[PDB]
RNA sequence: AUAUGUUAAGUGGAAAAGGAUGUGGCGUUGCC
RNA sequence: UUGGCACCUCGAUGUCGGCUCAUCGCAUCCUGGGGCUGUAGUCGGUCCCAAGGGUUGGGCUGUUCGCCCAUUAAAGCGGUACGCGAGCUGGGUUCAGAACGUCGUGAGACAGUUCGGUCCCUAUCCGUCGUGGGCGUAGGAAAUUUGAGAGGAGCUGUCCUU
RNA sequence: GGGAUAAGUGCUGAAAGCAUCUAAGCAUGAAGCCCCCCUCAAGAUGAGAUUUCCCAACUUCGGUUAUAAGAUCCCUCAAAG
């Protein structure tokens, strides 16, 4: 995953959520995983 | 919401006792299925029940839609079983049984042991096929994920343990 | 098995049954009795007091420790025993000894080869940091006035103090030390000795406590 | 000229007992400290203790509002270089709750020769039963 | 202490570009 | 780090580097746990958690730096008056002598170089390392113990087999 | 070897008819955290516990005495210093 201070979608299958206070993007492409909103 | 404002429709074959705060559903193949619920407002009837949220907020809608789903799940637990099938891809991947334990010969330098527990049954259709049958979705899911996590599917040739169909990735090493 | 109390006699060597050479410590264990049996109800822990060597009887005017006094003399007599020097408590046993005296014999260590040995003395006087802590000496090439001195004892100004646990001179040795995983070589009745494989803490005629290995 | 000053002969101290079940830590602690300092007595003299004795039963039921079982760490140094140990306020309750309440309450008593003699009248037990039945402890209700 | 709201981070009880289905208000439109 | 200000010290705060002896931070070098890979495997890259222990011996130089030889699981980066001279050395530099290149008419100066050269102290009080004596612990004594708390240790390789 | 966890991985689950490791609930997961291993430790003034030993004469003092159990002075020494 990518820990970056600006998480945002990269394609159309990626969608944004919040876990434990962290903003995250989860996708069906494992390249597109991000956290630390 | 809609999912919480839905009828449960107790099939009248299973008996749901509403012991104050707690619910206990019995059926032809499961007893003592009592769950800790919250302070919701539901009717204690047979042949159908409903759950009602007392207030309206952002903390009543969530628990409403969750309480309805949990009561539905434990009703269908005695209405029928939830079966999760785990498959084994790869050469020489065989699942042996012994008493109420499952031995997995899965390419390691030793077998792997999976002990059964209450209310659940293991069953091996063929050496590469394992089925866990139970009454709670939570328990069946815990068992299936613990049996799956021994060798999850590789992306290249797919050998490992997997659920159903083809949902895996695919790579190309060479 | 059960712990025993003993005296260090000296080191020697025997020849193992394929030709090996085995350093050995000879430990005599005699006169061991069970003087008290502490239990959870009377005292919080469960343990057994054993009593090592035999003291002489009570004397009206005794100017040494050779003769038992009235308190000690009364504590042994409740077990139906003879005054004993070196009373010690063994925990982590199974209480099937008797609070009334029963002989603890070396023959209980036939079963149980790996033991640990607690000794209670080493013995050295006030010592410097090179001896006491294994520090390093200064050079003699240049005209160094520093050789066996301790060295810097801290930082300057920002610390403004010495920390607890600094290494300095003081009385060395004499502590309590346990050597773990020692092995019984052979027990001997009619002399009441145990041959331990290695070396135990303390000087000769010292007290050693043998017990079965906690590992 | 005319201000009454309490003397050891005049002082009559009573025994109370409080239930620390279903209460908050700091809200119970401030009131128990006001009871221990003796600011609840018309005959209050600053130089000598006129306070009462307190027995705090059911210490294992004090609760914390919010996410305080994992936060609210307690730190302490041993005076040797490096050693600063810690324990969360949730692991201290399940292990040694009677220290939790005791330290909480004694942090509200002045640190003076008399601020210790006033703080050693507090008896905290985790569980409904206390040995001090021979002192006739009245049952005080916090407000 | 009294009355009406805000928030849930212990913010309160240090700090920016920028990122986000955190929650409250008013307003304004497009399909019901 | 190179600086900028000129706020404490000129009835005086000893300057390098190394030795001896440590302590702390994490922005992690090794070891441990993982996500992605343009990850087939053995090796790698790059991010996230993590400070428990460990982190070499020589040649050249006053060397801190640096380059090289042979290793190592690895040869981390920083703070503590660039830690440390009431602990040590004193090579360098900032003493006096004397010589070279250059500058000055000159006495003499360095953009530099070279040979040499007295480093003081019987520790009060706090601090630290050991050891005793007084009193207390509601009679006076002998032994054996619980453990609130505190300290210590904590590293890794290489072969054989599956 | 035991317990609770970080990053990570999840099971059921709604808010949001689907989806979702999270909001409720239930797991799993580090040489690191608390135990387990070794030493100190009741001046821990909160001064703990157990076993044993000693326990009458004189007063109106209401207290005193010496002596009992025990320990030192003094002397011969070492495993200690």
């Amino acid at each position: 995953m990518k820990v970056r201070p600006s998480v945002k979608p990269i394609c159309e299958k990626c969608k944004v959520i919040k876990r434990k206070g962290k903003v995250m993007v989860i996708c069906e492409n494992p390249k597109h995983k991000q956290r630390q909103g | 919401s809609r999912v919480g404002k839905k009828i449960i429709d107790i099939p009248s074959d299973v008996t749901v006792s509403f012991d104050g705060n707690h619910v206990t559903v019995k059926g032809p193949k499961g007893e003592l299925s009592r769950t800790l619920n919250e302070r919701m407002t539901f009717k204690q009837e047979e042949n159908t029940i409903e759950v009602v949220r007392p207030s309206d907020s952002k903390e009543d809608r969530t628990n409403h839609g969750t309480t309805r789903a949990l009561l539905n799940n434990m009703v269908q637990g005695v209405s029928q079983g939830y079966v999760k099938v785990l498959e084994l891809v790869g050469v020489g991947y065989r699942a042996q049984m012994q008493g109420k334990d499952l031995i997995l010969n899965v390419g390691y330098s030793h077998p792997v042991e999976i002990k059964a527990e209450e209310n659940i049954t293991f069953s091996v259709e063929k050496n590469t096929v394992v089925k866990v049958e139970g009454i709670s979705k939570e328990q069946v899911g815990a068992l299936a994920s613990n049996i799956r996590s021994v060798r999850p599917p590789e992306p290249y040739k797919g050998k490992g343990i997997r659920y159903q169909g083809e949902y895996v990735r695919r790579k190309e090493g060479k | 098995t059960k712990g025993i109390l003993g005296r260090k006699i000296g080191m020697t060597q025997v020849f193992g049954e394929n030709g090996e050479l085995i350093p050995v410590t000879v430990v005599e264990a005699k006169e061991n009795v069970v003087l008290q049996k502490k239990t959870v109800e009377v005292d919080g822990y469960n343990a057994i007091q054993v009593g090592f060597e035999d003291k002489k009887a009570y004397k009206k005017d005794a100017k040494s420790n050779k003769y038992a006094n009235k308190p000690a003399e009364g504590h042994a007599k409740k077990a139906d025993a003879a005054p004993k020097r070196f009373i010690r408590e063994f925990r982590n046993v199974d209480v099937d000894a008797y609070e009334v005296g029963q002989e603890v014999s070396v023959d209980t260590f036939v079963a149980g080869d790996v033991i640990d040995v607690t000794g209670v003395s080493k013995g050295k006087g006030f010592q410097g940091a090179i001896k006491r802590h294994g520090q390093s000496r200064g050079p003699m090439s240049h005209g160094s006035h520093f050789h066996r001195a301790p060295g810097s004892v801290g930082m300057a100004s920002d610390a403004s103090r010495v920390f607890k646990g600094q290494k300095m001179p003081g009385r060395m040795g004499g502590n309590t030390v346990t050597v773990q995983n020692l092995e019984v070589v052979q027990v001997d009745t009619e002399n009441k000795v145990i041959l331990v494989k290695g070396n135990v803490p303390g000087p000769k005629k010292g007290l050693v406590e043998i017990r079965t290995s906690i590992k | 000229r005319q201000t009454f000053m309490a003397n050891e002969s005049n002082i009559e101290r009573k025994w109370y007992v409080i239930d620390a079940e279903g209460q908050t830590l700091g809200r119970l602690s401030s009131e128990v400290a006001s009871i221990l300092r003796g600011k609840n007595k018309v005959t209050y003299t600053p130089h000598v203790d006129t306070g009462d004795y307190v027995i705090v039963i059911n210490a294992s039921k004090i609760e914390f509002t919010g996410n305080k079982e994992t936060d609210k760490v307690y730190y302490r140094h041993s005076n040797h270089p490096g050693g600063i140990k810690s324990i969360t306020a949730g692991e201290l309750r399940r292990t040694n709750p009677e220290r939790l309440i005791e330290n909480s309450i004694k942090g509200m008593l002045p640190s003076t020769r008399l601020g210790e003699k006033q703080g050693k009248k507090l008896f905290v037990y985790g569980g409904a039963e206390h040995p001090h039945a021979a002192q006739q402890p009245e049952n005080y209700e916090l407000r």
